[PDB]
DNA sequence: GCGGTATGGCACTGGCCCTCGTTTT
DNA sequence: AAAACGAGGGCCAGTGCCGTAC
């Protein structure tokens, strides 16, 4: 709709005129991403790795090869995690069931001639005994659903479906309502030991891990989420005469932007540079609109900063060079406020830290 | 042509003054000495139309010039002397700008205090400087108090604008400002930073005090100790340069009170306004005391320094000017970055060595370490007190699953954790340093509650006394030590006994690992104490040392580090590289404060010469500004310049970090600096003081002939002739000669020449004995040389003859002592007496060397003044734009423009010629040699430096950065006359 | 050339015996271990911090791994060049400005027929022709400075000034491996040739405002191999004469170190208020510091064993929780740089770790 | 029989004064 | 419960070596 056009003028996506359709975006075919989309994906992947690093006991990060080891590109992100299974058995001391998480750029064929598409997906291979495989699968189902639910503006938009077959005893797929069509966002399967037993026969005496004075070949849980589809999901979830993207604070790429109000004066640039350094010193993404070079209107400026999903806009007028007061302006409430420049850092940090809840 | 060297001059037709007997004695002297192998190489004579002389001699020329150049300022000073003082106001006005206090101390809002002359002392809050905040100035008419814009609470942004105090009056005579350390106040003047100007000059009471009744640093050291038989008679006739002390000296009134809180340097802007009235009062007391002191000093200074040349010379020497731009800020940033990087590397390596050496604490294996056994090696674990009771020991008091139903057990463990946390805080008190680590490691760490805490062991050094012993091997030996001196190095049988006993309890001292280390070293008390290197057992004593001071630590022994002995381990070339790192940042370590804090005011595009704007340089949104060097006009000795930063500014070395500091003074576009370096001044001065005393001509001495014989251009000077003996070129030979003139001590010349030549002591001693011929000879029981033909006699009464003393043969130290024996002013020539504390009247005086040095260096400073007034005389008379001066003792650089540079260099040559002729005339005859009349090197370019070609370290590429090139000069500048119409 | 056993025992690399210098330098290695990919993670993050975040006019770019028209990308420069116009639009034509990206590249290798992939962090700096060489020297000095820190011996990393076949100036960065120097990062000044070839039609959309005039941007480029860099720091961390006593430990910089602290249980056995360890665990990971859990263990062995086990993993500090700490509240601590026992408080330990890393980042 | 004239910095040290715990109404 | 004395760390100035220039 009118969302795909505000992602072009605000550089969420790459420059395109024909491959800007929803079908091409759902496809791996690209025209990749603009800086905003890249930062959004990086924050998303960071929160993904954070939502699995808090998980007890221990999950080890790995990286798989992209091409075929014997000469070709990878489709799934399971094989490379299965290759490092026997190795990562030593680090866990073969003690308990354990997993391996990894985020990578996987490929898939897209159909004149046919081409190839890319997608950045995050996978988790959870090795666990067959008797406690299904329960842990339901566990991961709940935790992943809640994971998508946290940063969501609406929990009803994300759905969870159950399924099964002959190869997979029980599997679950996480869908997302658009609502132009519910789409796949993440797959959760419960593959048997067959996949692992196929690449190590044998003598298979290495594969079985200890499970309380018991030797047993572990069943394999296949978690596989898409961060591109997730990015688009949150983008469509944030789209709200107003055209403002209300992305989650912890997820939003740029969370603050500061310009000047008084005419082009060096001192204003000095103060703004100071605030720039102070805000970047505490890990706060800030857009520098004080460069500037003209500072035309304020309404189209706020419109631009709202289409870029900036949490707070800051204005450094000439009064700031006297009292230190500065012009804040929210996004979710769009309230024109004013506060001292020294208490800005603490306010932003506290506001970001207050968004940490489940 | 003629008389072994003279040029075409119109400075007096006669003249000889032949002195046939005298020149017969000189020729006979120079024959037996003996030098009679003349090279006969006549320098190209120059024929040019000299500027108009005023007559009769050049003495009255320079006198009239100096008088007319300093007449208005003398008038103004006289207006200050006969000034009737109006009383201090009952209250100070709290308003921005100037406030005039006239009748009954009323408050009259004024922008600029229009006065012929006034005293001045500015104030500045150091907490957020270097911007002026307060000022007080009294005048022969009334009082004035200036306040800065710091009266309104704002969040200012200091980029050093034109905020400093305004003092100069507009046109569309004239000014004189006196004050204690007047240069600092000058640096806070709004109109002194402009490229053009200025009519306003300054008079320093500190410099004046130094000229009248000054004293050496050695005298200062024991003057303040007042809290060598007749060395305490000058204690009450002179004083230190402090304002309270100089006031207690020249006024002798009640002791002025100083600020007990030091609020301008200890406190902020907040606590200043709370005590504004008081601080204003203090400033008023300061300017008042300064006024009194000035009033009492002016006639005294005029008496002791009768010649106006010194006056005008002191006037122009105070108005220095250094033009700069953004490249200054870039220089600061880059140099500081480099410094922080190298320091990061060094401290990283050292703390790495300190960390891996901390492991040998367990268990008691440090006692075997031949380097690490002197220090602490402590193990603390304190402390706690009992509060829980009673009578029970608190020291001893595989299932697979998948549970998650306890979702809130995490916050249970959290609550348990926090509840456990806030119950132990009252058990200790003040967080001490880490007790687990040894004492030597605790001292090598920053405090935990320190705002600038860095991880691991910091404060590593270089040049400490723990870390050098921590790693370095020691001169073909193993252990190094310190007590009264560190490892002995640089700056008929003898025996010494030995001993070894135990008694308990002292620290265990190993000496087997030492012997084994020596075994490992030679694997590739006596003997081996002379030239080889070895350590004994305990004792401890010298037992074979050369230096009588020691050297903690070896920081300038690179050739004695990159030749085998000595080396470090572990290990490899880490030693010489560490020494390299030390040598690189040696300058920036002891100057970065002075350089970074060195303020600079930027002038906007509205207050600069538009003729520069027309010049094809802006440059690309570039900021142009400047800084006044802030120099004490006259400091001992003799009345030389004294400046914290720019006088100790490092030269252009490809090794030092901030070595570009000298070449950062970049002249504005359209302008260029033209300067020159006297080659040579003090040597030729001593020469003249010898030949003029011996006879009439300039080449009638053994020493004074070689000075004016060599040429630096494709030739060999006297310094260069002594440097090619060999010999070391060239500054070293200079510091050998000039050190010989002012006391050629046998052991000093020994260790010096041996330090510079790097050889063996016997041949060196032979060379010294060969060179000690110059000072030889000299003068009941006594030295076997008197006025009588023989010393041996029987009961011969001659106590009336033991009053004469003087050397013989080559040198002329007899005259330098002749000026050092007079109990009367001793002022040659000119011609200004100094210090009631060094004058042998009522002084022992036992300060001979300082007085010889006083003589020759005073000749150098009067030379400087003469150069100044001479350069000023033909810069205003002719169309030569840019009169701003930048002088460093011998060298002197003027800020001219690109179209008047050659004529300015010509002015420099003329100046040098006239000054040399002055020194020649003051002793006779007016005739002067050839290879000494004119400058040999005249630098003409954008930034000032040493040689015309300049390389550097921090920016790596000089011309790579926005620079140009230099031009040697020369003989080609002798075609552009002083007249405007040239080329 | 014997620390490999330390890399296998503690997985900073693969446990395969076939890990020759060629196999590691070509990028044909089977993959890095968890500690290795974590080390590379923190290294890459430290790149991203001291290149993209602090310096403005630099924005992240997402280049694809292939071409729409099989072989892949050899460098992630071209894909960044493709995003020039849009990134010019978001910066309002204010050059100099750059595009940075950390992506894996694929290099064809004829083993004397295979293909080796390796992660590379590249930055393309679009800069005016008037100040091309200046920015080249600038980035040379700053990249070299970035690589000379974190090192126990900065003397190994060097730079080399070299010219192109045409005359274009460029600089290479080397690290001194035990068998000789090796290229780790390359800097070049491309004379706006490729950009001219990419947009032959309208060259007006390429003009960037230098200041008072629009000019064709000269294309600077710096590509840094983070794999060879990771191996370089891995070698630099490991230790060499008359030391009289040696211990196996690799000294990695506290910033890029894989696991920061290591939590364990002492005395031992103690039940069952050991849930405090979980508290300290989540408290630690909440602040973003890596903590190794020493709970379920088979040792039950000498403290020297797991101490050396932690020093082989370059773990900064070893925090020990015993029953006496359960009584008062003062846990034990053992630093890696200097093996020494030290008592400390809990939240004080947290803030000590945070301050340790934060200050380690500084001077 | 003595190099001189200046400017600074850093490390080390010991004495002044404060604080805080230990010992004491 | 309450008064007193010793141990620890910071602010202070002095001293010993070194840094540079002219
Ligand atoms: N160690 C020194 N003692 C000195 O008294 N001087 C005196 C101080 S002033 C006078 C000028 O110093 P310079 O470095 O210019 O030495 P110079 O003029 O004799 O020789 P040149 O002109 O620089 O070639 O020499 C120099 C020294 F290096
Ligand atoms: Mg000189």
């Amino acid at each position: 709709e009118a969302l795909l056009e505000i992602c072009q003028r605000r550089h969420f996506l790459s420059g395109s005129k024909q491959q800007l359709s929803r079908d091409s975006l759902l496809s791996g075919c690209h025209p990749g991403f603009g800086p905003l989309g890249v930062e959004l994906r990086k924050n998303l992947a960071a929160e993904w790795w954070t939502s699995v690093v808090v998980f007890r006991e221990q999950v080890f990060p790995v990286d798989a090869l992209h091409h075929k080891p014997g000469p070709k590109l990878r489709e799934n992100l399971l094989h490379g995690a299965l290759e490092h299974y026997v190795n990562c058995l030593d680090l866990v001391n073969k003690r308990l069931p354990y997993g391996l998480a990894q985020i990578g750029v996987c490929f898939h064929p897209v159909f004149g001639v046919k081409s190839i598409g890319e997608k950045t997906e995050a996978s988790l291979v959870w090795f666990t005994p067959p008797r406690t495989s299904n329960q842990w699968l339901d566990f991961w189902l709940r935790h992943r659903l809640q994971w998508w639910r946290k940063f969501a503006m609406s929990p009803s938009n994300f759905s969870s479906s159950d399924c099964q077959d002959e190869e997979g005893r029980k599997g679950n797929k996480l869908y997302y309502n658009f609502p132009w069509g519910k789409e796949l966002i993440e797959t959760l399967w419960n593959l048997g030991d067959h996949e692992l037993l196929h690449m190590y026969p044998g003598n298979v005496s290495k594969l079985h891990g200890r499970d309380g004075r018991k030797n047993v070949v572990p069943c394999v849980l296949s978690v596989n989420g898409d961060l591109d589809r997730g990015m688009l999901a949150y983008l469509y979830d944030s789209f709200q005469h107003r055209k403002v993207l209300k992305l989650h604070p912890c997820l939003a790429p740029i969370k603050v932007a500061l310009d000047v109000g008084r005419g082009p004066t060096l001192e204003l640039r000095q103060v703004c540079q100071g605030l720039f350094n102070e805000l970047l010193e505490n890990g706060i993404s800030v857009w520098p609109g004080y460069l500037e070079t003209m500072q035309s209107s304020l309404e189209q400026l706020y419109s631009k900063y709202d289409e870029m999903s900036i949490l707070f806009t800051v204005l450094v007028t000439e009064t700031t060079l006297e009292n230190g007061l500065i012009h804040l302006r929210s996004r979710d409430t769009t309230m024109k406020e004013m506060m001292h420049i020294s208490k800005l850092k603490d306010f932003l940090i506290k506001y970001i830290s207050s968004a940490k809840n489940v | 042509m003629l008389s072994r060297g003279l040029h075409e001059q119109i400075f007096g037709q006669g003249g000889e003054m032949p002195g046939e007997a005298a020149v017969r004695r000189s020729v006979e002297h120079l024959q037996k000495h003996g030098l009679w192998g003349q090279p006969a190489v006549p320098l190209p004579d120059v024929e040019l139309r000299l500027p108009p002389l005023y007559g009769d001699n050049l003495d009255q020329h320079f006198r009239l010039l100096a008088q007319k150049q300093s007449l208005p300022y003398l008038e103004a000073a006289n207006l200050l002397l006969q000034a009737q003082l109006p009383p201090k106001p009952p209250a100070w006005a709290w308003a921005e700008g100037w406030t005039r206090y006239g009748p009954e101390g009323e408050a009259v809002p004024v922008a600029i205090p229009e006065e012929r002359a006034l005293v001045f002392d500015v104030e500045v809050c150091l907490a957020e400087g270097t911007c002026p905040t307060l000022a007080v100035a009294i005048s022969p008419s009334a009082w004035y108090s200036w306040c800065s814009q710091r009266l309104v609470e704002e969040r200012y942004s200091w980029t050093s604008q034109l905020s400093p105090a305004d003092l100069i009056p507009l046109e569309v005579q004239e000014q004189l400002v006196v004050g204690h350390n007047v240069s600092f106040d000058r640096a806070h003047i709004r109109e002194q930073y402009l490229i053009q100007g200025s009519r306003m000059r300054f008079l320093d009471t500190m410099s004046m005090h130094m000229a009248i009744s000054g004293l050496s640093s050695f005298q200062r050291s024991l003057w303040i100790a007042a809290k060598a038989i007749s060395s305490w008679d000058w204690l009450d006739i002179s004083s230190v340069n402090s304002l309270a002390e100089v006031h207690r000296l020249y006024v002798g009134g009640p002791p002025l009170e100083k600020e007990p809180r030091e609020l301008f340097v200890k406190g902020t802007m907040k606590d200043i306004r709370e005590n504004f009235q008081d601080l204003m009062q203090y400033c008023a007391q300061d300017v008042w005391a300064t006024h009194e002191v000035f009033q009492q000093q002016l006639p005294l200074f005029l008496e002791r320094c009768p010649h106006p040349v010194t006056l005008a010379g002191m006037l122009e020497m105070g108005v220095s000017y250094l033009p700069v731009n953004q490249n200054w800020e870039r220089y600061l940033a880059e140099a500081q970055g480099t410094y922080e990087e190298l320091q990061r590397e060094m401290k990283k390596s050292l703390m790495d060595l300190a960390n891996d050496a901390c492991q040998l604490l367990s268990g008691e294996r440090y006692k075997e370490d031949p380097w690490l056994w002197d220090l602490e090696w402590d193990l603390q674990e304190f402390k706690q007190k009992k509060a829980k009771k009673v009578k029970k020991e608190p020291a001893t008091a595989l299932g697979p699953c998948s549970e998650e139903e306890e979702f809130q057990q995490d916050v249970m463990a959290r609550a348990c954790l926090q509840k456990l946390k806030g119950t132990t805080e009252l058990l200790p008190k003040r967080p001490q340093h880490l007790p687990g680590h040894p004492g030597w490691y605790r001292k090598l760490c920053p405090r935990l509650d320190d705002p600038a805490w860095t991880p691991g062991p910091s404060l590593l050094s270089l040049q400490m006394r723990v870390t050098p012993k921590l790693m370095a091997l020691t001169w073909d030996g193993f252990p190094l030590h310190y007590s009264e001196r560190h490892g002995w190095g640089y700056l008929n049988l003898a025996k010494l006994p030995t001993g070894t006993t135990l008694e308990s309890a002292g620290v265990v001292c190993p000496y087997r690992a030492i012997e084994s280390l020596y075994r490992k070293h030679c694997l590739e008390p006596y003997n081996d104490v002379d030239i080889p290197g070895c350590w004994f057992f305990k004792l401890p004593h010298k037992d074979g040392n050369s230096c009588n001071v020691g050297s903690p630590f070896a920081k300038d022994f690179l050739p004695k580090m990159e030749d085998g002995t000595l080396q470090a381990g572990p290990g490899g070339a880490s030693g010489p590289r560490a020494l390299e790192i030390n040598k690189m940042i040696s300058f920036w370590r002891n100057a970065h404060k002075r350089i970074s804090s060195q303020m600079v005011v930027w002038l906007p595009r509205s207050a600069l010469p538009r003729a520069v704007i027309r010049h094809p340089d802006y440059d690309e949104e570039g900021l142009y500004g400047a800084i006044l060097p802030q120099v004490v006009t006259a400091g001992t000795i003799t009345r030389r310049a004294v400046e914290p930063t720019w006088l100790t500014a490092s030269n252009a070395r490809p090794d030092r970090v901030g070595s570009e500091l000298k070449a950062m003074v970049q002249a504005p576009p359209g302008y260029t600096l033209v300067g020159a370096d006297v080659d040579s001044q003090e040597l030729w001065i001593a020469a003249v003081l010898g030949d003029a005393h011996f006879a009439g001509m300039h080449g009638c001495t053994a020493f004074g002939w070689m000075t004016l014989q060599g040429r630096k251009s494709r030739g060999t000077d006297l310094h260069s002739k002594t440097a090619t003996t060999v010999g070391i070129s060239r500054e070293h030979a200079k510091r050998f000669n000039y050190g010989r003139i002012y006391g050629a001590g046998q052991p000093f010349a020994e260790r010096l020449l041996m330090q510079f030549n790097h050889r063996l002591t016997q041949q060196e001693a032979a060379e010294k004995a060969q060179q000690m011929y110059a000072a030889t000879k000299g003068l009941l029981r006594k030295v076997q040389r008197e006025t009588a033909r023989k010393s041996q006699w029987k009961k011969w009464e001659v106590v009336a003859e033991r009053a004469w003393k003087g050397g013989t043969e080559s040198e002329m130290f007899n005259k330098l002592e002749s000026i050092a024996t007079s109990d009367i002013p001793r002022t040659p020539v000119l011609g200004c007496c100094i210090s009631r504390a060094l004058e042998p009247s009522a002084v022992q005086e036992e300060f001979m060397t300082s007085r010889v040095n006083w003589v020759v260096q005073s000749s150098a400073v009067d030379y400087l003044h003469l150069m100044l007034v001479a350069m000023k005389w033909l810069f205003e008379e002719f169309a030569i734009d840019g009169r701003f001066c930048i002088s460093i003792h011998d060298e002197v650089r003027y800020l001219v423009r690109e179209e008047d540079r050659y004529r300015a260099a010509l002015a420099l040559q003329i100046t040098n010629l006239l000054t040399r002729c002055m020194f020649a005339y003051k002793l006779g005859l007016n005739d002067l040699p050839q290879s000494v009349a004119f400058f040999s090197a005249v630098d003409i370019d954008r930034c000032l430096r040493k040689e015309v070609t300049m390389d550097c370290k921090t920016p790596s590429n000089p011309t790579g950065m926005e620079r140009r090139y230099g031009i040697p000069q020369g003989e080609a500048l002798d075609i552009y006359q002083i007249i405007e119409l040239t080329k």
